[PDB]
């Protein structure tokens, strides 16, 4: 994956 | 009704800047305007900091400020290529929660190699250059 869309916190 | 804004952020001779910069860089403190609130930062982690996104760079937004409470945002980032246009876009589908301190973003945000390969045009003169679009409700 190019770029992979899950969205997390640091 | 939402506000929305953004900032775009240079980051200079980008191949070294792990070295020069650290592990995490925190972009300058943006906002809306001199009517808002809320200080925001981008943070990017040029190596994903474990085995699974050693391979990506890390793109987050930070709310800096101590606001009323509560804010809840949307975010969308993509880099710039050469041409001054768009590429590789993501969006946070909903809103998130953020409070003083906490980040919300894409620790795969996109992989290096992609990024280093001269032929995507994405770091012309080793600059890599990042659009961040935020919308609060």
């Amino acid at each position: 994956p190019e770029q992979d869309c899950a969205v997390t916190s640091g | 009704k939402v506000v929305k804004f953004s900032y775009m952020w240079t980051i200079n001779n980008f191949s070294f800047c792990r070295e020069e910069m650290g592990e995490v860089i925190k972009s300058s403190t943006f906002s809306s305007g001199a009517n808002d609130k809320l200080k925001w930062c981008l943070r990017v982690n040029p190596k994903g900091l474990d085995e699974e996104s050693k391979d990506y760079l890390s793109l987050y937004l930070l709310l800096v400020s101590c606001p009323k409470s509560e804010v809840r945002a949307k975010f969308k980032f993509s880099i710039l290529n050469a041409k001054g246009e768009e590429t590789k876009a993501m969006e946070s589908q909903r809103a998130y929660r953020f409070v003083q301190g906490k980040d919300w973003g894409f620790k795969k945000f996109i992989r290096r190699d992609f990024l280093l390969d001269e032929a995507n045009g994405l770091l012309p003169d080793d600059k890599l250059t990042l659009f961040c679009e935020v919308s609060v409700v």
